[PDB]
């Protein structure tokens, strides 16, 4: 159990392999719903303007 | 810019410690997007040293419809050439 | 709100609902994609003409 | 056997026998998990015995009236059959007895007070 | 926080050496117990040697 | 507890039902057949929807 | 031309021509026991070949609508993402890209041989329709004097001692 | 007549929204909230879950 | 047999002879009735229907054609 | 609508000759045909024969149409992708995945073809269909269903 | 002979298309979805041919300004077309003479609306 | 073909084979048709077997439906059809007939 | 009499009552049809239909 | 001999082709399109031998994954053959027919209403009927099935015949005093 600290010590850095790196698709606000497709609903996120 | 992950995370300088050291955290410089494979076949065997990275490429992708048709000119032929001699017997 | 016209779409495809199976040998006709093609055909006449 | 007593048999032992002893077995399983105390085991083994007992004599007389022609939803029913009924009836308030002993012990499992 | 039940990548895994012969053990000794074996005084032995082996 | 409450309705009911059907002549409701068979239905219903499903589910 | 010109649900430029308005209207107004066990049949083959045809109808108007619901949206193709208003104003120039199709006549060897016929079938056609559907007979008498058709119902018809029942549109005698 | 079996048909109309509450919640407590490891494997979860799953579907 | 009800769903449950023809409204349903005994069956509705459902009874004698015919002649023809 | 002259009931020779022109009539039918012993045999086998002689046509003039249509009109097709509206060459826009373009014309080919192997098939089968001849199978008044049974296909002695 | 014309593929067909230099000479001196358009394009077709980073990213910032200026047009475009076909559509309407003489045997059912089977419909033998 | 006497139609024999032949697939002719099979198999070669076979058809035509003395014997048609379905006793007759002159050996 | 066999009396009553209905009107029903025209074709709505039974002893 | 080696290797060569082919496809749909290759049920197919996880993996979505499958591929059969012949034609005819209006209705009806079991369910009679329930059985039959105009007799196996194990009532098969009665 590796306990992560609040830091930006060297050590926090050599986990930085671990993780999956933050999708940026959900960020932000979203201009569309949610699609009414059912073949591509729940895995692809919603478009943009 | 990466493509291999054992490169991506050999020696790299971008890490939060620094970025914190100069507190400058810029969005073209996401991890998202640091690192992307080739999306060709590579596994790994073993060389004589150490492992070896073997790429299993097939078939190409940018193949243009010219060259669909001309290799599909002999399997037409033989479609008509079945079809007529079908026909007569 | 498009829902209470769906008696056009039971009248386009209750017909094709009535048709028998083909081996059944009552007409021995299968005229869909010739009529179709026919159709596309006539309808360049028809919008010509008119 | 369609809309008789032995359909009534039939799922009354399924629902009711193997439903709720399934439900006792996962009550019984999970005491600690929703009671923070660990269950009696006298209540316990009363509530077992008198429940199944119940069960059995409750809903076996049921399909021997099934085999004889009982419609499902008569209040009154051929002289014939009253024997069964009775015994049905009969398991019946056993299982009822089950039931007493299940609430019995939920008490007797707060007198105890273990860990 | 979430519980994690922690996937294991196929390349990254490592032989089984956590008391990796007892794994069929129970099996197989489910299946001699109800075996009798023939004593080495009954089992025949030196027999003629295969003539391609 | 909710649904401890209703099973010892639906258990009430399946008493009814088991009395009146103890022996012929209708000893509990008394010749009220209607009646009867509304203590049929909602012990049903109410084993059923009340009883079983809110335990479980 | 097309080697298919046998077919009864074929035809030619210079047949008679009916939208499906006008051939369902004209189906409105007809009884089956007044017509022979020939006329029967041309009017099952023409109903197949008309409920295929119906069918297809919104396909061949499609390419139409979509283009120009494209065209109402912008210059700007949000493939995958401008689908909703592209398929609301799909849903409501679609209807008026079939409406057009729909109110075109269509040439048919069956339509020309229900009309045009020459026995007492196409006789019983042509004065259900002139009596029960006026404003089609006009129309269909207009199209059939214009073909070199002469028969008695229609409504140009010079060699008639009693006089039309509807307005004789003009015409170059 | 009107009475209790307009009260038995309007009960079972709000029993099915009661149903439809309960499983609408679990059913979107296990397709989002599950655990990194436990997300598609119906086998790793104790039989009781599986089946309750399965049943809400 | 054709069975058919007035106004609600009713069972014609024979459970003598094993049978039971569900009379259900505007339905005409035919069955077949083949009694291959003298035999007097008692029998009920199993289908639930009122007050009376539980009073519902029903009474058939199966004889053979001599004892029928002097029946049907005797109580059956003259209606 | 006239009649014709019915004949008296066949003898017993009638009878025997009429036997064995059916017998020698299901000796003629192919093993890889599985058609039912039924009054409109015969004659389904007849439809068959010839929707299967049409079907052959139409697949000839399918393959030759694949051929005719592909230097005149989907490669002239495809040289409309070179190029968008505003002149610049074509590059790829994508949809959801970021596909990785990195041979050298892999979204304007995969694109082309996109757009041209449906037209080839659809012009193809336009061809086929406008080409091909089904005038032996066409019955306008439905007059070749009529029932021909096996004795009189066949003489016998 | 047919080879040469059949299957000697042509030379556009294989190698990458160029700029089409007659669609940069004349502009019309506006900032208008044409010219937006032609330099979104231009900086869209560099960033994915370029092996040159610092121009690429700086194509990455003045595309996302076009596209946010292309956005613009693209609305008022999508106004004025829009509000031009829902009045058109109001006016057609208003000037059409609506046919009102469609047979109306869908909403008479005389069987229905006049009980054919009444007195018998509670049982009665 | 519960009235015949084979357990399916394949041991009738050619005569089975013929009567399937005669009839639409779902005509219940067929069935009469065999029966007229079964009472013409050592009678049809006999000169007067095959009248005794007819006499048997004739019977069996008036088991099967009320039929009235003469009503067989005026037929004007013996012929018959494939859409001729065993309605009336003339129909069962002509079926067993057809089926009778279908019987070799 | 094969009406009355395969109809019951209650449905019999309903069908007696629409006959008088279109008794009292004469109403043929070949006053009305049309659906003829709006069925597909089959082999049996041949033109000449006497000729398309083959007779065969 | 040495060409059924070399049609063995051509074999292997056509399987390999395909199952490459096959597997550069998968691997990019699992690069490019994680949510599919998950969904269609790929493994992660990234070697990470070297150490390193990969960026983007997923836990496997193994849907499909003997009995289950003989199971629903008989009652997916029974289905099917119940919407051939009972839902689909009961939409043939709606409309009163000029024409053979009761030969169609009886083609209709045919198809639908004669199944197969019907024959067994009298071809192997003795599996349930003693000797002499079979022999009243039999008479019973003859009877029930007297009516002439029914496909469903037609295609059922014939009463006229003697029990199997011991047959009392008849002797010969077709020796009867009256051709509706088997005695
Ligand atoms: C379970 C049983 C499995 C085994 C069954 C038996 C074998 C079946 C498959 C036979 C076979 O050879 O398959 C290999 C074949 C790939 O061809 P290949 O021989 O490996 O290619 C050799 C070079 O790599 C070629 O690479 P290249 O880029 O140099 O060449 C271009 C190539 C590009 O590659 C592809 O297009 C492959 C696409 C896959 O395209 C072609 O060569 C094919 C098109 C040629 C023109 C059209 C030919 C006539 C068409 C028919 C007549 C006209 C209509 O794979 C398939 O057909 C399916 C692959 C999997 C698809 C996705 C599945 C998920
Ligand atoms: C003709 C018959 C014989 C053909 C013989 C040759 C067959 C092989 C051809 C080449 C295959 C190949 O490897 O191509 C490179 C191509 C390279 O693609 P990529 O760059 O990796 O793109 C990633 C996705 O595949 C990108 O996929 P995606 O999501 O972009 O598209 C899905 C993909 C899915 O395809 C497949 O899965 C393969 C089939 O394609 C389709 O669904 C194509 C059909 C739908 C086209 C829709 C657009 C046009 C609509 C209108 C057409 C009508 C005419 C309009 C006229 C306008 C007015 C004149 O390889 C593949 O796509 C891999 C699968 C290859 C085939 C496996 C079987
Ligand atoms: C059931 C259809 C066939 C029978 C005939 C039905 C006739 C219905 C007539 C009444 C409705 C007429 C149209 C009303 C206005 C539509 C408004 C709209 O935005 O529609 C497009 C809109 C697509 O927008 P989206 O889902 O945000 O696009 C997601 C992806 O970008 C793109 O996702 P994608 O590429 O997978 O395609 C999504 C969508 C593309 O939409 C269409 O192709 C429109 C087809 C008609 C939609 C309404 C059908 C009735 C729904 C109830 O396709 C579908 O939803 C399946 C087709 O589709 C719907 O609203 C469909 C809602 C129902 C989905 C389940 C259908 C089962
Ligand atoms: C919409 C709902 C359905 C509407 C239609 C009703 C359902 C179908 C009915 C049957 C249609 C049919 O099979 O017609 C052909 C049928 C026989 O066709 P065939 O030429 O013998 O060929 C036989 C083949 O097995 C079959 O030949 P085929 O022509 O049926 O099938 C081939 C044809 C199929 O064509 C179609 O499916 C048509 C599609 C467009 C129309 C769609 C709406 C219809 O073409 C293709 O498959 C090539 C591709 C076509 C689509 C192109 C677009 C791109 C697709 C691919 C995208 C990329 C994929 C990856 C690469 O026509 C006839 O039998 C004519 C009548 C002859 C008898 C007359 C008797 C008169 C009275 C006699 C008394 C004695
Ligand atoms: C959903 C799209 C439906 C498209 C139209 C289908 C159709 O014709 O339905 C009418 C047909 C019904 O045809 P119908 O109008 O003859 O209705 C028969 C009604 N009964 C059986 C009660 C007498 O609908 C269906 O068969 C099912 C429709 C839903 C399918 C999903
Ligand atoms: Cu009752
Ligand atoms: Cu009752
Ligand atoms: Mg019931
Ligand atoms: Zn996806």
């Amino acid at each position: 159990l590796v306990r992560l600290r609040n830091e930006y010590s060297p050590e926090m850095d050599y986990y930085l392999s671990n993780f999956h790196p933050y999708e940026m698709q959900e960020m932000g606000e979203s201009d569309t719903t949610v699609l009414m497709s059912p073949y591509k609903y729940a895995s692809h996120y919603e478009y943009t303007q | 810019m990466f493509r291999w992950l054992f490169l991506y995370w050999y020696n790299s300088t971008d890490t939060p410690s620094a970025i914190a050291k100069v507190n400058l955290w810029s969005y073209i410089n996401l991890r998202l997007f640091k690192a992307r494979l080739s999306s060709s076949i590579a596994y790994y065997i073993l060389g004589l040293n150490n492992l070896e990275l073997k790429k299993l490429k097939i078939f190409y992708k940018n193949t243009y419809f010219d060259y669909i048709y001309l290799k599909s000119i002999p399997c037409l032929f033989l479609i008509i050439f079945f079809t007529n001699l079908y026909l007569f017997l | 709100s498009w829902a209470y016209m769906y008696p056009w779409l039971k009248f386009i495809f209750r017909k094709y609902l009535d048709v028998p199976y083909y081996w059944f040998y009552l007409n021995g006709r299968e005229l869909g994609i010739r009529v179709f093609f026919t159709d596309l055909k006539l309808f360049f006449y028809g919008i010509t003409n008119r | 056997m369609h809309d008789t007593f032995y359909v009534v048999a039939h799922f009354h032992i399924m629902l009711s026998g193997a439903a709720m002893t399934g439900i006792f077995s996962g009550i019984y399983y999970y005491f600690n998990a929703l009671f923070g105390v660990k269950y009696s085991r006298m209540f316990g083994y009363m509530h077992l015995i008198y429940y199944s007992g119940g069960q059995w004599v409750a809903f076996v007389p049921l399909f021997y009236l099934g085999f004889s022609g009982m419609p499902r939803r008569i209040h009154d029913y051929p002289v014939v059959f009253m024997g069964w009924h009775s015994m049905s009836t009969t398991g019946h308030f056993i299982t009822l007895v089950g039931i007493i002993f299940f609430f019995l012990m939920m008490f007797d499992s707060h007198i105890e007070r273990r860990a | 926080d979430p519980p994690i039940k922690p996937n294991n990548d196929f390349d990254l895994n490592v032989p089984c050496t956590w008391f990796e012969y007892e794994q069929e053990w129970w099996m197989e000794s489910c299946i001699q117990e109800d075996q009798f074996n023939l004593p080495e005084d009954e089992r025949p032995y030196n027999t003629p040697r295969n003539p391609h082996c | 507890y909710f649904s401890m409450v209703t099973g010892l309705s639906g258990a009430a009911l399946a008493t009814m039902i088991r009395l009146e059907l103890a022996h012929p002549g209708s000893p509990f409701f008394k010749g009220d057949s209607l009646r009867y068979l509304q203590v049929v239905t909602a012990h049903g219903l109410i084993m059923v929807f009340f009883v079983v499903v809110p335990i479980l589910f | 031309m097309d080697n298919n010109y046998h077919f009864w649900g074929n035809g030619d430029r210079q047949d008679v021509s009916l939208s499906y308005e006008d051939y369902y209207s004209i189906l409105d107004c007809l009884l089956d026991e007044k017509l022979s066990p020939q006329g029967l049949m041309k009017f099952k083959n023409l109903h197949e070949v008309s409920m295929y045809g119906v069918s297809y109808v919104p396909l061949y108007c499609f390419p139409v609508a979509y283009g120009i619901s494209h065209m109402l949206t912008g210059k700007v193709r949000r493939g995958h993402s401008g689908y909703r208003n592209l398929f609301s104003l799909m849903s409501v120039v679609l209807p008026f890209t079939c409406w057009y199709a729909y109110t075109t006549p269509i040439p048919r060897r069956l339509y020309t041989e229900i009309i045009c016929s020459n026995n007492a079938d196409g006789a019983y056609v042509r004065n259900r329709i002139k009596q029960q559907k006026p404003g089609i007979w006009r129309k269909l008498s207009q199209q059939l004097y214009n073909k070199n058709f002469r028969f008695p119902e229609l409504n140009q018809d010079l060699t008639a001692t009693e006089f039309p029942l509807d307005y004789v549109a003009p015409h170059k005698f | 007549g009107v009475g209790s079996q307009d009260i038995l048909i309007l009960s079972v109309v709000f029993a099915g929204i009661s149903t439809t509450i309960s499983f609408t919640n679990l059913l979107i407590t296990r397709r989002t909230l599950a655990m990194p490891g436990l997300r598609h494997r119906r086998v790793l979860m104790p039989f009781v879950t599986i089946s309750i799953f399965l049943t809400l579907r | 047999l054709i069975t058919n009800s007035y106004d609600i769903v009713h069972s014609w449950f024979i459970p003598g002879l094993g049978i039971k023809l569900d009379c259900v409204p505007g339905r005409s349903t035919h069955h077949t009735f083949f009694i291959d005994n003298v035999g007097f069956y008692y029998g009920q509705c199993a289908e639930i229907c009122g007050r009376y459902h539980h009073h519902m009874p029903i009474r058939v004698c199966a004889l053979p054609f001599e004892h029928f015919l002097l029946w049907w002649n005797t109580f059956g023809l003259p209606k | 609508g006239f009649e014709t002259v019915v004949p008296a009931p066949p003898t017993r020779d009638d009878e025997l000759r009429m036997i064995k022109a059916t017998e020698e009539q299901f000796l003629q039918q192919p093993r890889y045909k599985l058609y039912m012993n039924e009054a409109h045999r015969i004659a389904k086998m007849n439809h068959g024969d010839r929707h299967n002689n049409i079907r052959a046509h139409f697949w000839s003039n399918f393959a030759l149409g694949l051929l005719i249509t592909g230097p005149i009109f989907i490669i002239p097709f495809g040289k409309a992708f070179r190029n968008l509206r505003s002149g610049v060459p074509y590059y790829f826009r994508p949809k959801y995945v970021f596909t990785q373009k990195n041979q050298y014309n892999q979204d304007r080919n995969w694109g082309a073809m996109k757009k041209q192997i449906p037209l080839w098939l659809g012009l193809s089968t336009a061809y086929a269909y406008w080409f091909t001849d089904f005038s032996i199978n066409d019955d306008e008044w439905l007059e070749k269903g009529k029932v021909i049974y096996p004795h009189q296909t066949i003489k016998v002695l | 002979m047919i080879w040469k014309y059949l299957q000697r593929t042509n030379r556009g067909n294989i190698i990458q298309a160029g700029l089409q230099h007659r669609k940069f000479e004349n502009l019309p001196f506006k900032q208008n979805f044409d010219n937006l358009t032609k330099a979104y394009d231009l900086r869209m077709w560099y960033i994915s041919n370029s092996p040159h980073e610092a121009k690429n990213l700086e194509y990455v910032n003045e595309l996302e300004a076009l596209h946010n200026e292309l956005n613009y047009q693209n609305s008022r475009q999508f106004l004025f077309r829009t509000v031009s076909f829902l009045l058109g559509w109001a006016l057609f309407y208003q000037f059409y003479e609506l046919p009102k003489t469609y047979d109306w045997q869908d909403t008479q059912e005389p069987k229905h609306q006049v009980p054919a089977y009444g007195d018998l419909e509670e049982g009665g033998d | 073909m519960a009235q015949t006497a084979h357990q399916n139609r394949y041991q009738g024999g050619l005569c089975y084979a013929q009567c399937n032949e005669l009839f639409s697939f779902w005509n219940p002719s067929i069935q009469q048709c065999w029966k007229g099979c079964d009472f013409g198999v050592g009678r049809v070669n006999d000169p007067e077997g095959r009248i005794e076979a007819q006499q048997m058809c004739k019977r069996w035509a008036a088991e099967l439906y009320w039929t009235y003395k003469g009503e067989l014997d005026t037929i004007k048609d013996l012929r018959v059809h494939a859409d001729m379905y065993p309605t009336t006793p003339q129909n069962v007759y002509r079926a067993c007939l057809a089926g009778v002159r279908r019987q070799k050996f | 009499y094969e009406a009355q066999y395969a109809c019951q009396d209650d449905m019999f009553d309903f069908l007696m009552e629409l006959a008088y209905a279109r008794r009292a009107a004469d109403n043929f029903e070949s006053d009305f049809a049309s659906h003829e025209l709006t069925t597909l074709p089959t082999f049996y709505d041949t033109p000449k239909a006497a000729e398309r039974k083959t007779y065969t002893y | 001999e040495e060409r059924y080696d070399a049609l063995r290797v051509q074999r292997r060569i056509w399987s390999m082709r395909f199952y490459y082919a096959r597997q550069q496809c998968l691997y990019e749909l699992f690069v490019d399109h994680p949510d599919l290759a998950q969904w269609t049920g790929t493994y992660p197919k990234v070697d990470s031998s070297h150490g390193f996880p990969f960026y983007s993996t997923y836990e496997m979505y193994r849907d499909f994954q003997s009995f289950a499958q003989w199971i629903t591929l008989v009652c997916g059969i029974y289905v099917i053959h119940v919407i051939y012949n009972y839902m689909i034609p009961y939409y043939w005819v709606s409309t009163p027919l000029k024409n053979d209006e009761f030969t169609r209705l009886r083609m209709k009806d045919y198809i639908a209403s004669t199944v197969l079991e019907e024959v067994y369910g009298i071809s192997y009679a003795e599996w349930g009927w003693l000797p002499h329930d079979f022999a009243y059985n039999r008479m019973r039959g003859l009877a029930g099935y007297m009516h002439p105009d029914d496909p469903r007799a037609m295609c059922t196996s014939t009463f006229h015949r003697k029990h199997k194990y011991i047959e009392h009532e008849v002797e010969k098969v077709g020796d009867y005093h009256h051709m509706t009665y088997p005695k």
